[PDB]
């Protein structure tokens, strides 16, 4: 079955930069390739048809080109909005198959987080467990070390979740969650989620 | 003849019909066969003409029974249609040579 | 968009069970159009799965799907379905339906629905308000905790969507899904503003809307 | 003519015969040549039609003398059969134009 | 007929025209499609004949819409031109059999 | 006509001649072009028929000017020869329908 | 099955000798059918070897078989044959005939026959009863010993086949074939039941049927 | 000549499991592949024709599929009866050729043998040689160490033969045979075939 | 040569700027001829870039050139142009136009023109005469110094070209182009002969012609 | 896109010798290859068309040949004038593409340079900088070590430029330039550009 | 150009044995291969045409076969006469090309040479040089150590020539020649060409 | 054989010289037949070199041979020729002509002729009889010494050919070709028999026939 192989499998270019995504067919397929853009959580959106033909409503920074077994989607001037995973897809030979995807992360100016801290709800603490929540808001880059301590004792008990890049800020928020028994947390009640 | 010119136009029409039947049906019959190329209506329609004129450049062909059964119909239609036209030219000329002498 | 394909069906199924998904037209559709079905297992690529011409009603399938799955269509309703049997954990993914005009590309897709395959059991959430602490703007939110398996948060019935960070859910040691909706609002709004986090759940009919105060 | 319509049907029949002779004989003549593709009756029969309509998509052809000798017969039959039909359309129209004026 | 021989020569001419239109236009329509082979006038002209006689050896074919639209015209022209000649042989013989008996 | 049957046989003969000219000349014209396949008389002769019936299975074709110039002659001969036969069937039937009524 | 192809011929041949195998129709056979011959050397794959249309009686062959072997057919008997010359040790294998309708697959095969190629000499068996010892069910059997080259054991003329283990033969240091038929029967049957092991041999006409008692 | 290449060349899956056998053609062959099942000692039996077409009488657990040069026989739910060597076979190009074979052994719950022992026939012992036979009946797995000793002296003088997996028990019996001269065996007459 | 394609346009352009190059016929040109454009970045191969049939006036382009560049033709002037936008440093190269008759090769080319792409600024030369020292023949010349970006030296308005070595320019630490024209002449000519080095520059209109004396 | 690959990428053969340049196509292209000769600074000149067809006016030492994917330009008897970079170019498939080029340097009898030295112009020295110029005229080979010293002190302050091989002498001239401040050069005024 | 590649490039099989020579085409050529036999010093003789078709007069031990890119000449029962170099040759594509050749040496029963020795002609010794000739007649194998000594002093001054295998004896003769000045050889006149 | 192609021409040529080889029919030749030329450098494979149809008289050539060589034919004489110019040392080899009927194989070849290419000079042999020593059969022969460049020995004008070993020539330190003809005959023949070794040479007309006696 015709193997579409994309390249690279992920990209972080600076906004305004020229970004190109290769997709090699395993045999000649003519020009029966089509490119889709998939923003996290949404349905794929068609960008290019028949190698170069452009879709009504798609911006002009997007162009498909190339022949041989090789096929190339180019974003002239990377935008913050172009944070998506892009797919190629062949119509040459049954059945239709898709490529692995290429994910474009935007690169940008180092930012710092609007750090916040959340003591557990009266509601929850009746249950017998207690969740401590630490926001980091609107950082760049992704990478960040957030460790807890209670009474100065570094904790290891942890639920980091990062969000997807902002469709406009191209920034990252992270919620680090710390879980204790009501009992383990009625012991000591001084807080430190200290961020790095 | 008024008959031969009628018959000619009618074949032309039917051929166009068959071509269009040809493509829809080809695609409908080949989707599901791995490696089939004959799986989009517009290329089914290119395929349908080169079959119907018996050009066969060999860029495209069916791999399934109904692919090939369809292809036969399309061939036969094509070959018929162009023959009838040639016959309808033959009748016109014969007619025009008849009166020439009487 | 227009000719919006709506999708129906989708939830928890028993390993080896049956679920009928649905795709409605809601637009101008040529008679010749194919409806395709397309899968995306969590954090993976798109996988083509099946096609039907609603009219002649003949359906084709990928090897992975085999004769476990059957694609059907009600031309009277303009609603094409996917009948799933044999369901393995593999089959755990979002399913998008999509329209193809017979040219070989998908112009209009569906919102997509999770199908989750687990011998485990539907639970409900446990919403715990995250209260704040005016150093400019202030951060509030709510825990939505110990759920199984799609969660939907908004604020103020969807009116307020500005500064919101609904986080990826996490898999807890226990084996439940805990997310964390969050908003950053000028503190000048508290105490002045109704802040209520609207946490829906189809698997376990749930419409909790808890309120946040210092 | 009653003759031309008789002759037309007869060609049709013979063609079908040849096609069927075509396949049996093709298979019978190519089994033993390594790399021959024309070695099963059903694909010999696809091969026989595209030869007889002179479509030649080129998916299939003979590699041996009797393969090619057979193929020639089949070609010739095919081309003859469809010509006779066109002739039998030409005679019908000429006939119908004759009486038209007298 | 004096008509049928006129018409025959005229087709011959037009065919040669189309062939020459065929090549110029083919090249003009395929330059810009990567992998197109049909991009030099002399090979466009080889291509034009094998299309117009419906030989299709398959060494050469168009990959673009106007490639294929052009190719159709050329096919149709070709098939027409040779039919008219056959018709113009049919009329000559019919004429010569008419007087034979009266 | 006695003319049409004479003309038919004569074409048959000439075609066989051309085929044989075809092969000798093809081989004579392609030996010296690296990668030419059309360089032995017996395969030149297979090539000559599939060209002359316009089967073009595409197993074999010329790569040189005189290869292609020869091929054109052979095509044209072929297409002519089979047309004249069809015309000579058309004249026979027309003749037999003439007397039928008078 | 139906249209059962029966096979005849098959045994020991001298290196370089001749053996005519046979394949009978015994069923409805279209005129156009091919009979093929297919080899399997001990503990190896299947090897295609030759075809004939009994009717037009033209035969084709694999390179390995060359013009050592000739395939023939008697359309009067519906019996196709394989004439073997030049026989090497390579040619030592089971030969299956099989019917193909001209589509390119084999719907009905033959029971298959060993052809064994050896300058060595046909011997006969030496059946030695294995007597037993009621700890529930009891194990009896017989040695069939020092043979060359296909051996056929049953019990009670084939009626009893329940719990039987006729073992692969072994090649002895000496160079003969020693198997070991075995049955497990409720001991409540001894002394009550006629247990007699029916050891046949085509190479050396042999029909020994020895009896087992404590 | 067209090389059919099967994969794997042998399989031991647990019964009820999903088993798949690849067969790669050396060139495109269309769908002119056919699968056969050969139980030990029997004639091959056709399972699938033309890649997917099923044969009258073959169970439903068997399905052929796949395109490209690759072709796949799948047994949905492995049965004990499916202990066979399976072959693919091409009809595309003369001559017809077969694949190397893939052998499916059934896996199952560890069993123990119904061990038995057989003193030599009065009949044989006149000949001047004596055969001692040791049954192991209906074990799983295959692997087993059976050594003799006579008068406690470990012997090395041995003819193990294993049987093929049971078409229903999916178990193994083994006969280990011990050969002595009548003379070597009129010496000492205490027996030990001790099994492991 | 004949049908000499003359080229016009060419110089310094701002990164992202526009420059219209030109190619004039000056000869017998069939209506069907294509004009192609061909690039050579300094010390690199030829790169095909674009084609037009002046008559039907349809133009095709390489991927590198994309829709940054546009090829045009004035059939009234027999002058085909190349309009450059988006200009990167990549686009820094000599551009040759060339005629192709539709056979697939270039019979007649143009003299070629540098297009130099730099946010830097056109300077002018600084000609410094290299005076000599009769040990047979004598070496004189001139520096042409601190220029940016094509320089043209001759001697005596191009009459004398015998023994001349106009050297590759060099890129100075500063970032300017310094060449060194040189001539070897029998010393018997000095003091007898007018030696004046004619140093032209299109970028900065310059026609310096300095003179050399001991 | 069809990759023309030339061989070697550069050649130094003795004049009169037989020189051959390979150009491998990435697929069969028929005979739609054409060879061009480019002398330094000039427009390419067509040598051969359609593999072997010769151009009106091109000398006879030049012959194109070869089939398969391989194509060969041969200069029977290398001349001094044949100092150029030679290119192949395909017309088979859109778009037309060129090969990397093969550069032919002429080899010849070791020569010595007509060394000269140039004190800076009165004109320049007003500017505040001073350029010292050292000609080497008409050497073979290319390779040469020219270092300055002023007051015997080896200098490191240098602008070598070599010229292209003579279209007839097939020789090399080099200008080595030495740059000082008027100040650094009003210090010491004894000269040594000593050549090796 | 179509590369015929033979295999092996040389063979020594025992007479009566089955010998096979592979010749791989670089592309499919149909069956347009032909085998020639060339005995040392003679014109090639055609053995097989069109892969298998046999030539009038060629023995039956010779058979050509095989398809795919592979082609095989088989000599069923190697004869002494079959000492030759065998060539394949393609007619598919212009121009006709040949394979490298495969040389078949016959193997046979170890023999010993009919050793002889030849003092130089009166005729020659007037010239001022003297040639001493040592025959070894009708050995198998090829390999043999023949060294001279004169007055017992091992010489190193030598012209071995071996003959081609006998068309019937399949044996080897060797002439070792020893060259001296008339002067060096009027010194000592006792002879030893001693063979091993 | 029949239709024996005879070959004429062949010898020493100066590096860069000219030699016309010849191939005569001497048999029934169809008009359509091609004559081919085929080379074998010493201890190397066959190399195809050129073809002509004597009738239409059009000739094709291998790249190696280029337009150094020209193939011609005299249809009046049934004698096809090969004209060699440019001759390198490469061209040193035996040249066989051969007939091909247009099918693509060579049914009848020529005896073949050496063409030797050397700025060196034709010498003549120096035959030195090897005299023998009745231990059954006896070995006699003759040296044929210091020659340049094809040598032909026989015995008794070719009548005696029984036990003869005409050895490969050797290249001497000097650079000449020294062979060694040899015969083994029953000693009962000496002194009884005329033994005379017939040593021919085309390059240097030579027909030496020296005699052997104890």
């Amino acid at each position: 079955d015709i193997q579409m192989t994309q390249s690279p499998s992920s990209l972080s270019a600076s906004v305004g930069d020229r970004v190109t995504i290769t997709c090699r067919a395993s045999q000649s397929i003519g020009t029966d390739i089509h490119w889709y853009q998939q923003k996290p959580g949404k349905a794929p959106k068609l960008l290019i048809k028949y190698a170069s033909e452009s879709i009504s409503g798609v911006p002009s920074r997007f162009s498909g080109s190339r022949s041989g077994t090789d096929f190339t989607l180019t974003i002239s001037s990377l935008q913050p909005e172009d944070f998506a995973t892009y797919y190629c897809q062949q119509s040459n030979r049954w059945p239709f198959t898709f490529g692995q995807g290429t994910k474009v992360e935007i690169k940008r100016t180092v930012a710092a987080p609007s750090v916040f801290i959340f003591p557990p709800s009266d509601s929850q603490l009746k249950s017998g467990t207690a969740s401590v929540v630490c926001l980091l808001n609107n950082f760049y880059p992704r990478e960040a070390k957030v460790q807890w301590k209670v009474d100065n004792a570094l904790q290891s008990g942890s639920q980091e979740s990062v969000t997807e890049q902002d469709s406009k800020d191209s920034t990252y928020s992270l919620s680090s969650t710390l879980t204790l028994s009501k009992a383990d947390y009625e012991k000591h009640k001084v807080y430190a989620c200290e961020v790095t | 003849s008024a008959l031969h010119w009628r018959a000619a136009g009618a074949a032309t029409v039917l051929l166009v019909i068959v071509l269009l039947a040809g493509s829809y049906l080809a695609v409908l019959a080949e989707r599901g066969a791995p490696g089939a190329q004959l799986i989009t209506y517009p290329r089914a329609l290119w395929w349908s003409v080169e079959t119907a004129t018996t050009v066969g450049y060999g860029d495209l062909y069916p791999v399934t029974l109904w692919g090939r059964c369809v292809a036969v119909v399309v061939m036969v239609a094509g070959i018929t249609s162009f023959g009838l036209v040639t016959a309808a030219l033959a009748t016109w000329f014969v007619g025009r040579e008849q009166e020439r002498r009487g | 968009s227009e000719v919006q394909l709506v999708e129906s069906g989708g939830g928890l199924v028993q390993p080896g069970g049956s679920l009928r998904l649905s795709c409605a037209a809601s637009g101008y559709t040529f008679t010749s159009d194919w409806i395709h079905w397309v899968r995306q297992a969590p954090g993976k690529g798109l996988e083509w799965i099946g096609e039907i011409i609603p009219s002649y009603g003949r359906a084709n399938y990928a090897d992975s799907v085999k004769g476990r799955f059957t694609i059907s269509a009600d031309t009277s309703k303009n609603t094409a379905y996917l009948q799933m049997n044999s369901l393995r954990a593999e089959d755990t993914a979002v399913y998008y339906c999509a329209r193809e005009r017979g040219d070989g590309y998908f112009d209009y897709w569906g919102q997509g629905t999770l199908v989750t395959v687990s011998s485990a059991s539907t639970k409900g959430p446990s919403v715990f308000p995250l209260a704040p602490s005016s150093g400019g703007t202030a951060a509030l939110g709510c825990l939505v905790k110990d759920y199984f398996p799609p969660v939907t948060v908004s604020w103020n019935s969807g009116a307020l969507t500005s500064g919101v960070h609904t986080f990826p859910a996490v898999l807890q040691s226990s084996g439940l899904y805990s997310l964390s909706s969050v908003v950053t609002v000028p503190s000048s709004s508290l105490g002045t503003q109704t802040y209520i986090c609207n946490v829906n759940h189809k698997p376990s009919n749930t419409k909790v809307d808890k309120k946040v105060e210092p």
